[PDB]
């Protein structure tokens, strides 16, 4: 849809919901984990999200209402993950999104601490980042070994634990 | 007579320069257009490759 236009006043609904619809945790995770962890919840969730928006689909307007079960496995299949994340591979997530936060959210700006997450996430939870819809010859921009775009400043805490990690073999 | 008059000297002044000296300088022009064309050919390639760069990146996003 659009936005709000010429005056809008916030309005919230102290309400609760219905008790024939349970109870479901929230995500509860902001925007920067949030975009970090996208991969490794689309490696995970993919059969429940794409079975979400198929019966949004065939609901033909009461998606709304018809869906609920649906968005609730999504929802726990990403809490699933997180809490794997933070359990586990929590400094290494921290690397990344704070790289994330000091830019706008570039992805391009953060590849070191984001090799380090990918290998963490791989060797204990078993999911790898993976972008689709590619040719084998294409190369994934985030194993490139020489980018033409790179960030304006390599954060300081990333660089100097790649270098370490080099050093220990971990990479 | 003359005592002390301003007079020049016995073996005249060296000579001076009255002609044009404005000497055609610079690279005959078409090597300013090799280096032209040679920079730009070489910034299209720069830059059409970090669009390349770019539109993975979108993809990644
Ligand atoms: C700022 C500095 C200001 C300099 C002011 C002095 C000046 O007038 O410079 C002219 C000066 C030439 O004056 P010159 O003393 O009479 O030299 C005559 C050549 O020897 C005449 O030689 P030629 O024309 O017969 O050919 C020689 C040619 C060799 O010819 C080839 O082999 C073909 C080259 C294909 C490319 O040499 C090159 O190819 C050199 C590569 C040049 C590419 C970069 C051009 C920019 O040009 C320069 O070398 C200075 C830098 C370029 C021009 C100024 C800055 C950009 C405008
Ligand atoms: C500011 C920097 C100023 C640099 C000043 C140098 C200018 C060079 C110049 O005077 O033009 C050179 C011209 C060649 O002139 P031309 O006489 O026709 O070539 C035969 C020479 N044996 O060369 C050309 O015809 C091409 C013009 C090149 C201009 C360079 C751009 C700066």
């Amino acid at each position: 849809p659009r936005e709000a236009a010429a005056h809008w006043v916030p309005f919230e609904d102290k309400a609760n919901m219905p008790d024939n619809v349970p109870d479901v945790v929230e995500v509860g995770a902001t925007s920067a984990p949030l975009l970090s962890a996208s991969y490794f919840i689309g490696a995970k969730c993919k059969p429940y999200n794409d079975d979400f928006m198929l019966c949004r689909e065939e609901s033909q307007g009461s998606g709304a209402i018809d869906c609920l079960k649906e968005g609730r496995r999504v929802t726990r299949c990403a809490v699933s993950v997180i809490e794997d994340i933070n359990k586990s591979c929590l400094d290494e997530f921290r690397l990344h999104w704070q790289c994330l936060e000091q830019n706008n959210h570039q992805l391009s700006g953060c590849r070191k601490a984001e090799a380090l997450l990918n290998k963490c996430v791989f060797t204990k939870l078993n999911l790898e980042k993976k972008i689709p819809g590619l040719r084998p010859d294409e190369e994934p921009v985030f194993l490139k070994k020489d980018p033409w775009i790179k960030p304006a400043v390599d954060d300081f805490k990333s660089v100097r634990a790649y270098a370490e990690a080099k050093k220990n073999g971990t990479l | 007579p003359s005592v002390g008059q301003d007079l020049p000297p016995v073996g005249g002044y060296e000579p001076v320069q009255w002609r044009r000296n404005l000497p055609a300088r610079g690279f005959r022009p078409l090597v300013y257009l090799a280096a032209l064309c040679g920079i730009c050919g070489y910034g299209f390639y720069r830059a059409l490759g970090g669009i390349q760069e770019r539109r993975e990146l979108k993809r990644e996003k």
